[PDB]
RNA sequence: AAACUUUCAACAACGGAUCUCUUGGUUCUCGCAUCGAUGAAGAACGCAGCGAAAUGCGAUACGUAAUGUGAAUUGCAGAAUUCCGUGAAUCAUCGAAUCUUUGAACGCACAUUGCGCCCCUUGGUAUUCCAGGGGGCAUGCCUGUUUGAGCGUCAUUU
RNA sequence: CGUGGAGGUCAGUGACGAAGCCUAGACCGUAAGGUCGGGUCGAACGGCCUCUAGUGCAGAUCUUGGUGGUAGUAGCAAAUAUUCAAAUGAGAACUUUGAAGACUGAAGUGGGGAAAGGUUCCACGUCAACAGCAGUUGGACGUGGGUUAGUCGAUCCUAAGAGAUGGGGAAGCUCCGUUUCAAAGGCCUGAUUUUAUGCAGGCCACCAUCGAAAGGGAAUCCGGUUAAGAUUCCGGAACCUGG
RNA sequence: AUAUUGGCGAGAGACCGAUAGCGAACAAGUACAGUGAUGGAAAGAUGAAAAGAACUUUGAAAAGAGAGUGAAAAAGUACGUGAAAUUGUUGAAAGGGAAGGGCAUUUGAUCAGACA
């Protein structure tokens, strides 16, 4: 249960502030968890996406596939997979926006800030 | 692209004004094109940029004028701490902890003395 | 306080072939004309709006409450109260069921479920959590979103870490002898909770 | 004639724009505003006009700088700029 | 344009807070050119418009694809 | 009123501006949710009241 | 016997009840003390590559500087030099600025983008006329500075 | 008996279809109502013991919204008046052009303006709504263009009147007074040849300011020119004011 | 120690649930009215995702018919469900200056149960 004086349980206040936060705040709202693999590899267990991330989509109907994320859509709480897209009728493709939830992280794209980001989780890192 | 703030503040203050003059004939320019093309966000970042170089210019002759009234009674109004109203007119800490030649006898004879109930 | 009478409306008087009841004034919008005030009109104030200086608490003579509270104790020996109540104790040793002391010690929610389940609590604490159901209500909309039973009530004497052992766990509440409570120990006031009792909370008892 | 023929010379304004309150409420031979009261130097309202008062007082507008007094209070008026750190 | 072409005359937007004169100056220091007499109006558009002549001999048309318009 | 005010003017001009239907374009965007110019006037249906 | 009228049903209309929803409202409770002549609250007009509004901002105009984050923004277009980085962002924070015309509103006016005075400076052959740039001039009151007024009044000259 | 919400319970029902809605189909109850089937539907909901109330409608010339019969009905009848053909267009009584017949009859249905409007002006495109038939037309809709001044106005002056200021009333918002019981100010040049403007004369005591786009008032005319501006642009010829 | 329908920041409710709740859940003190003081609304919901219907065909066009998307168009930017008044069609029936109703049976249509 909620314990500190600080924290709402309260239903309302908490869709408002899911859909009303600011884009630094969504990078972290979508997280996705590493691969099992990855997850040995840094002793970690989930990140906020990042684009050329390499990912693994592990519910709904794309599930299998597997790509780059091209964008990540914060604007739509969504993310988007070079590689994951709909041919509408008249020839033309399309994105589907896909949920970092419902994905695994395959392969991360290293920075000197990622890396730092790992360590600050006391992860580990190859 | 668009001019850096701290590679502004390296230059001089005649470098800063000629290139504020490079830039308005660059957006003056820009202006003109910008009528025979069906858009021009170029445009965006050189307006930007004047911006910024203003910015500059502002901030190192305020500066200037800041240190050469450092330690003064009396500075321009506008260097002053903004604060509040009322907190500009509350009483310095000076005139404030001012207590009476009487008084101050009295406190330091018979000060709140520290003790506890116990044995 | 103000919700109706927000306007400057006026009744228009008999003669012109409408009903009395005040009407907003001026022109040019469509709330013009229109019922106020009264309340059967939309927009009206209501009949009687509710005030807060109704009468929200009770006082309760304190002998009768602890009448109450004793009665409750004492149902929770009763074994056919306890299984009229919920509460899946007929694989039980006995009722009142006492257990060792070295209870309130218990620092781990694991540790805890393992006692409890050991001493025979195992089919009420899954009655809860197999219960859990969306509320029917509106009360959804309004911090009341999940529904459940009510597990076993853990008594001790002195808390060494079991209330917050036993804390995450479904339905499961604890109580120190000292207190003791009515809302407790007669949920929606039907007698009979399933009580595990600590020795040392048994003795204090008396 | 009290109807509408009389209706057909309403062609002078009693009222124009008010500097103060840019209402059309300046009233040219009074030269005061019927709104706001300008020119006196107090604004105009009443406390028998509530959704009047309701309509014009301090945050229905910017409040250019009313707007920041708060975090300007929460972080004790502070003064200088801010230094820096790494990552 | 057709001002330009056959009027030597060079039309531009100009600030709302400038007269004349310093119409006049402005076109002089930033294109070279001696100006002959300025007429200005108040568009419809809230914005102004200065009717710039040049004397004899500029020639407004090729001073208009200098300043690089057409 | 033929021969105003720069202050009418200014409003009038203020006025021309605004007269206009909704840029396509904002109804294209993500939880665009304005169908049409609710706000748009007309010399003969609306008097300015200046 | 049709048509017509009426009743019932099915499908199709008209209309928007009902059910389910809820970034809103309402009420309680707890913590806190900060508007303004250093120009407030409010007004007006403007500012985006492509905006009418709402939101933001002021000719540095949906923003400049600073700091934290660590790669977006996204309706389209766009830059492309910004991705192991003094660094993305319609990001957060915010300590530095910019802040048109106004408003207690302060050179005088104001149904006028109306009309003076002073200073420094530039240009026109210019202390004097004109034009450009910058900086100034409201009221009551207090302490002080200076220049004064009154046979109100003291001394002092020869 | 029935509704919204609350404590308890049935480890109740449910995406393999909750709730709701429809149904001269079934069943229970004297009745309030309750139950089932079938169809529709799409995310939640119910029995039992209790708690609680913003708890049950046919009426209130009730409130708000929606809908009928009336009814394809009353009507669309003032301002003398229309007609032939062509062109255009999916479409022409109604648009454009030509012809004809008329009208207003300079006390205008002509040519301009003041107040007021505010883009309606003009071009191109163009008919969903609007113009109580129509529409290819428009003061409509869409996209653009357009208003040029030393001399025309404003600006200056004063009118009825308004209204600051020393003041006097008034608890006060404010009321009075306007040259008033006020120490009410600025010009012409001379004095400077440290120098820039201090004092030397003599005046002048007039003591705010707003208030007229018809009153007063310095000065511009003709010809040409635009889709739409012109005593404002172009050509030419003048005149006033300051310096 | 007391006050507090204002301001800033928080946590809540046996509160209201779009004619309710603040007037405003929305570009709401907006649009619109009024010379002015003032007065002052209506208006939320496609779907998980626009996948917002390529293409053919009739049409001047709007559209229709096919096709197509979708778990569903019995969700088509008139959009969740989609009551009633009231309306079109279809089917059945009755009707000599209203219609509807009660007890009862004929006729027609329809249907439950119980039997072994
Ligand atoms: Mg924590
Ligand atoms: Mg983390
Ligand atoms: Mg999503
Ligand atoms: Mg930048
Ligand atoms: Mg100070
Ligand atoms: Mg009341
Ligand atoms: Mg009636
Ligand atoms: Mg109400
Ligand atoms: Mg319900
Ligand atoms: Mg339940
Ligand atoms: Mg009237
Ligand atoms: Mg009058
Ligand atoms: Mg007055
Ligand atoms: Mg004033
Ligand atoms: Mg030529
Ligand atoms: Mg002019
Ligand atoms: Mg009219
Ligand atoms: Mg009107
Ligand atoms: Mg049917
Ligand atoms: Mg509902
Ligand atoms: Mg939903
Ligand atoms: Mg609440
Ligand atoms: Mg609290
Ligand atoms: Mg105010
Ligand atoms: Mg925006
Ligand atoms: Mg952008
Ligand atoms: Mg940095
Ligand atoms: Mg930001
Ligand atoms: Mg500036
Ligand atoms: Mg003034
Ligand atoms: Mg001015
Ligand atoms: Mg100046
Ligand atoms: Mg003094
Ligand atoms: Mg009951
Ligand atoms: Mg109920
Ligand atoms: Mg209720
Ligand atoms: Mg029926
Ligand atoms: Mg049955
Ligand atoms: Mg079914
Ligand atoms: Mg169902
Ligand atoms: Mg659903
Ligand atoms: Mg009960
Ligand atoms: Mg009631
Ligand atoms: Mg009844
Ligand atoms: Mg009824
Ligand atoms: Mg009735
Ligand atoms: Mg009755
Ligand atoms: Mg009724
Ligand atoms: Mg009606
Ligand atoms: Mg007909
Ligand atoms: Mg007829
Ligand atoms: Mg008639
Ligand atoms: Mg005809
Ligand atoms: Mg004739
Ligand atoms: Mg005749
Ligand atoms: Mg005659
Ligand atoms: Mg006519
Ligand atoms: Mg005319
Ligand atoms: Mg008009
Ligand atoms: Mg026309
Ligand atoms: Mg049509
Ligand atoms: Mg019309
Ligand atoms: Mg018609
Ligand atoms: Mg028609
Ligand atoms: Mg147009
Ligand atoms: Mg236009
Ligand atoms: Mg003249
Ligand atoms: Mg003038
Ligand atoms: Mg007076
Ligand atoms: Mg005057
Ligand atoms: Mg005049
Ligand atoms: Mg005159
Ligand atoms: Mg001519
Ligand atoms: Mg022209
Ligand atoms: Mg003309
Ligand atoms: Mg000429
Ligand atoms: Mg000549
Ligand atoms: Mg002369
Ligand atoms: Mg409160
Ligand atoms: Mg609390
Ligand atoms: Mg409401
Ligand atoms: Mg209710
Ligand atoms: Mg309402
Ligand atoms: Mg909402
Ligand atoms: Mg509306
Ligand atoms: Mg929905
Ligand atoms: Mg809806
Ligand atoms: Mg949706
Ligand atoms: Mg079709
Ligand atoms: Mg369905
Ligand atoms: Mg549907
Ligand atoms: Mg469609
Ligand atoms: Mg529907
Ligand atoms: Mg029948
Ligand atoms: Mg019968
Ligand atoms: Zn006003």
């Amino acid at each position: 249960a909620k314990q500190s004086l600080d924290v709402s349980s309260d239903r309302r206040k908490a869709r408002k502030a899911y859909f009303t936060a600011p884009s630094s705040q969504r990078r972290v709202l979508l997280s996705a968890p590493l691969s099992k693999e990855l997850r040995a590899q840094y002793g970690i267990k989930a990140l906020p996406i990042r684009r050329d991330d390499e990912v693994l989509v592990v519910r709904g109907s794309k599930k299998g596939q597997e790509g780059k994320i091209s964008s990540v859509y914060r604007l739509k709480f969504a993310v988007q997979v070079d590689k994951v897209t709909k041919e509408k009728v008249n020839g033309a493709s399309v994105p589907i926006n896909l949920h970092p939830s419902k994905l695994v992280i395959t392969k991360l794209h290293l920075d000197k800030d990622r890396k730092a980001l790992i360590q600050r989780k006391g992860g580990k890192l190859e | 692209a668009g001019v850096k703030a701290y590679e502004l503040r390296t230059k001089s203050k005649e470098q800063l004004a000629s290139q504020l003059v490079d830039l308005k004939k660059e957006l003056a320019e820009l202006k003109v094109q910008k009528l025979s093309r069906p858009s021009l966000p170029k445009i965006k970042t050189v307006r930007k940029s004047i911006a910024c170089v203003l910015t500059v210019i502002n901030e190192q002759q305020r500066e200037a004028v800041r240190q050469l009234y450092k330690g003064k009674k009396y500075q321009p109004k506008d260097l002053r701490a903004k604060k509040t109203r009322a907190l500009r007119r509350a009483l310095t800490k000076f005139e404030a902890s001012q207590v009476t030649e009487k008084q101050r006898k009295k406190q330091i004879a018979f000060p709140q003395r520290k003790y506890a109930i116990k044995a | 306080e103000k919700a109706g009478h927000q306007t400057s409306a006026e009744s228009w008087g008999t003669g012109r072939a409408v009903a009395r009841i005040p009407r907003v004034g001026g022109g040019g919008t469509g709330r013009s004309g229109q019922g106020a005030f009264g309340n059967m009109c939309r927009g009206g104030r209501m009949f009687a709006p509710t005030k807060t200086w109704r009468k929200w608490n009770v006082k309760v003579n304190h002998n009768e409450k602890r009448y109450a509270t004793a009665s409750a104790i004492a149902a929770t020996a009763v074994a056919s109260l306890v299984l009229a109540r919920g509460h899946r104790v007929e694989k039980i040793p006995e009722i009142p069921l006492v257990v060792s002391t070295d209870l309130e010690s218990i620092q781990k929610t694991k540790e805890a479920v393992a006692a409890l389940k050991a001493v025979g609590a195992h089919s009420d604490l899954l009655k809860v959590l197999k219960s859990k159901k969306l509320r029917a209500g509106k009360g959804k909309y309004r911090n009341r979103r999940w529904t459940q039973r009510r597990g076993p009530l853990v008594v001790y004497a002195e808390d060494n870490g079991i209330v917050k052992a036993l804390r995450n766990v479904p339905g499961v509440e604890t109580a120190n002898v000292a207190s003791l409570n009515l809302l407790q120990l007669a949920p929606g006031a039907h007698l009979g909770r399933f009580v595990i009792w600590t020795e040392a909370a048994f003795t204090k008892l008396d | 004639g009290k109807g509408t023929p009389s209706f057909g010379k309403r062609h002078n304004k009693s009222h124009t724009l008010c500097n103060r309150c840019g209402r059309r409420s300046f009233h040219v031979q009074k030269k005061t505003c019927s709104s706001c009261g300008y020119p006196a130097a107090k604004t105009r309202s009443y406390n028998w006009g509530a959704k009047a008062k309701r309509r014009h007082t301090t945050g229905t507008g910017r409040m250019r700088y009313l707007k920041h007094v708060s975090r300007r209070f929460k972080n004790g008026f502070q003064t200088g700029s801010a230094s820096k750190a790494s990552a | 344009m057709k001002k330009v072409e056959d009027g030597n005359i060079l039309v531009f937007q100009v600030s709302m807070k400038a007269n004349k004169y310093q119409i006049k100056k402005a076109v002089k220091e930033l294109y070279e050119v001696d100006v002959l007499k300025v007429n200005t109006l108040v568009r419809p558009n809230g914005t102004k418009k200065a009717y710039v002549r040049l004397t004899a001999d500029y020639d407004a048309l090729d001073i208009a694809n200098r300043i690089g318009y057409i | 009123a033929a021969q105003k005010s720069f202050r009418i003017k200014q409003k009038m001009a203020k006025a021309k501006k605004q007269n206009r239907p909704l840029p396509q374009w904002i109804r294209l965007r993500t939880n665009n949710t304005i169908r049409y110019n609710a706000k748009r006037r007309n010399w003969r249906r609306t008097k300015m009241n200046i």
